[PDB]
RNA sequence: AGAUGGUAAGGGCCCACGGUGGAUGCCUCGGCACCCGAGCCGAUGAAGGACGUGGCUACCUGCGAUAAGCCAGGGGGAGCCGGUAGCGGGCGUGGAUCCCUGGAUGUCCGAAUGGGGGAACCCGGCCGGCGGGAACGCCGGUCACCGCGCUUUUUGCGCGGGGGGAACCUGGGGAACUGAAACAUCUCAGUACCCAGAGGAGAGGAAAGAGAAAUCGACUCCCUGAGUAGCGGCGAGCGAAAGGGGACCAGCCUAAACCGUCCGGCUUGUCCGGGCGGGGUCGUGGGGCCCUCGGACACCGAAUCCCCAGCCUAGCCGAAGCUGUUGGGAAGCAGCGCCAGAGAGGGUGAAAGCCCCGUAGGCGAAAGGUGGGGGGAUAGGUGAGGGUACCCGAGUACCCCGUGGUUCGUGGAGCCAUGGGGGAAUCUGGGCGGACCACCGCCUAAGGCUAAGUACUCCGGGUGACCGAUAGCGCACCAGUACCGUGAGGGAAAGGUGAAAAGAACCCCGGGAGGGGAGUGAAAUAGAGCCUGAAACCGUGGGCUUACAAGCAGUCACGGCCCCGCAAGGGGUUGUGGCGUGCCUAUUGAAGCAUGAGCCGGCGACUCACGGUCGUGGGCGAGCUUAAGCCGUUGAGGCGGAGGCGUAGGGAAACCGAG
């Protein structure tokens, strides 16, 4: 509980470091470690694979998780905090001064 | 906590208004049999002390 | 000590006896503006005593 | 004939570099302390356990054969199938996972309770079901004991009890060391411990009180009274009360006389007794019965019950920034802005009010727990005068013998309690006011209940001139564990890679281990019990040095050799000469053949509380100062003269007083 945070799975900007300013859709969000997967931080893994099954695994430089605080949501206007407004029924969330 | 006044000493010694201690003359109750009228009279009056005066002060302090 | 302290700060010439308070409500902007015209640029710590 | 460089099997000193080892620094989920909140659980089976449960499960956690969980009501709004990745297979906006409330299931042990028992095992009776099911086995329900009321009897029916709890609480028992510089009375102490009981508290409690005021007015706790009164082998020591000031505030039911009634007993009566109802509850004495009053409408009003506010048990909203600049990484530096009832704190690759979480401020409950805070109802309760003299708590008061409590140790020894013996009275009664008498005066025993103020902290929260892994709880880490004991019981060590695992693919030596490349990284003497890495201790390389030498190992001088500097000079080494009895403790005296220390590193010893005494800084000064506590605050101060020290001493005291 309360583990919830900023954004979810959608468009997001990154003001981190090695990939500052960059932008991309957040494909994953692990709340336990409080970090999300985007398209910025991507490091090369040399390991063949931990599991013997499927001989080749990949020297892949896949996406590495990223602290969910360095990433910020976005809309028509670039980079905005998050306000919330209970709809005429539900509970949607509006940006700095616009909808959704 | 709270120094207890030495009752054994108060019942037998009163301090002067100044700072001196006074008590009755010793030897006058038992040894008696037929001593010179001087002795018995000399023993009638109280007296001052010296160093141990300070000692007995440190008892009747709250008093 | 209390009076002496007050008398000290006053002797230096800092004990101001205000009364006018354009600060209608609990809004910092108002005070910051009131203090600005009060001669309080913020370059000095102050003990704002008031009821 | 003479003279004097070289030589190192090894050793020494110094310098560089590594190994070992884990000090120091910094870090902190943990711990400590205080404050506030909250406070019982159990035969509807508790506390605490055993066994079992995941597709693959060793342990922890969760759960209980429906066994990482099932049903429903809320909360929440994208992810989820615990720590836990991987093989393998799924769930989620038709709103899951998670959190809060209720419910269901809940093996076997355990108060354990059908019986037995070496706890988690073994064996049954009664009813009903299952398998062909009479022998066998399984499943559901049920059967322990004790207490009280019902049951006329027997047997049954119902209600309760049992056990657990860190500390606190009451009652029944109850030490010794130690102090007294011995010891025996005393002290330690009614403490430790044992035992039974009670619940968020317990106890105590509406005067047979206190004690001298022709006064106060239950009880409990805090100031004070006071180290006073007293106690005491008058030794060591022990140690009240009244009164004043505060918190809190609360007062009630019954026994008896007397009336009705039901039951059974007999010596049959106008009665004895038991059960129930009415009546009655007092110390200006009260009540009963009869008479008179008009004696009814109101007046009092719960501690019990009903509704509600509020509160705990999940949560939600929530102001304000963007580009440059150095870097592995901005939040640092710069430039130009903004919010603030929010500039507390935490995180984000480093140093952030405006990035994330928050904070100020303000929202929220279907359900469950609390709730006189507010309101409502019910119980119960309210008067006068005269007469009558009926009643007012029994092996009790009272007295004596033995004793405990109290400040009271037999003291002149009362009072409160009571093991033994004797043993009354009912207001012309009876206790007490410190032996006794008298007078004056307080109070109504021998029946019970009563909130609050008070104590404690297993549990939750907040805070800290509290610790920071040899500290802090014994335990920051799967610790009451490993290990040690037959058993009570004893009881450790052990934390840190990095911003991210990007945890080093692939080649080479090798059996492996471990290395050398390469690669990741800002960093690899950050490379895996891996941050910082001190010291003892081990080792290689280099400078100087030593095989005719005698010693607390050093110091003083000269010289040679090696190294830094423009020079003079400074550093390392030691050839020769001079001089020289280690440290500590204990002692009249130690180099001592007196004690202690193998070496390094870390933990380790004059504190605090209250009271006293002198000095001292500072405020006030015949005055000075407040204590509990109330108000305020949320790291604010203020009020509060009850009380204490001082202004007069002297005497044993009556008393007198600059004497
Ligand atoms: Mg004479
Ligand atoms: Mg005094
Ligand atoms: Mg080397
Ligand atoms: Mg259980
Ligand atoms: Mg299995
Ligand atoms: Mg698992
Ligand atoms: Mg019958
Ligand atoms: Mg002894
Ligand atoms: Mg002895
Ligand atoms: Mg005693
Ligand atoms: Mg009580
Ligand atoms: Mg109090
Ligand atoms: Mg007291
Ligand atoms: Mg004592
Ligand atoms: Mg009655
Ligand atoms: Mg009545
Ligand atoms: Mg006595
Ligand atoms: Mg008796
Ligand atoms: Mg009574
Ligand atoms: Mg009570
Ligand atoms: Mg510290
Ligand atoms: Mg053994
Ligand atoms: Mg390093
Ligand atoms: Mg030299
Ligand atoms: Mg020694
Ligand atoms: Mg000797
Ligand atoms: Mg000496
Ligand atoms: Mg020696
Ligand atoms: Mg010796
Ligand atoms: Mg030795
Ligand atoms: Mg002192």
């Amino acid at each position: 509980r309360v583990k919830m945070h900023v954004k979810k799975g959608d468009t997001v900007l990154v003001a981190s470091g090695k990939y500052k300013g960059r932008v991309g859709k957040v494909k994953e969000v692990l709340p336990k470690k409080y970090a999300v997967i985007v398209e910025g931080v991507n490091i090369v893994k040399k390991a063949v694979r931990v599991s013997p099954k499927y001989p080749q695994g990949g020297f892949i430089e896949k996406e590495a998780p990223l602290h969910a605080s360095k990433v910020r949501p976005i809309c028509p206007a670039c980079g905005k905090p998050t306000r919330v407004r209970k709809k005429f029924l539900e509970n949607g969330k509006k940006i700095r001064v616009c909808a959704k | 906590p709270k120094m207890k006044t030495h009752k054994g000493a108060k019942k037998r010694v009163k301090i002067t208004a100044s700072g001196k201690v006074v008590a009755m003359k010793t030897g006058k109750r038992h040894l008696n049999w037929q001593k010179s009228g001087k002795e018995i009279r000399q023993k009638g009056r109280k007296f001052v002390l010296a160093k141990p005066e300070a000692e007995r002060i440190k008892l009747l302090l709250p008093y | 000590g209390l009076a002496m302290a007050v008398a000290d700060r006053a002797r230096e010439g800092k004990l101001l006896l205000v009364e006018a308070f354009a600060g209608v409500n609990g809004k910092t902007k108002e005070f910051l503006a009131w203090a600005k015209e009060a001669g309080l640029d913020g370059s000095e710590s102050v003990l704002l005593v008031t009821g």
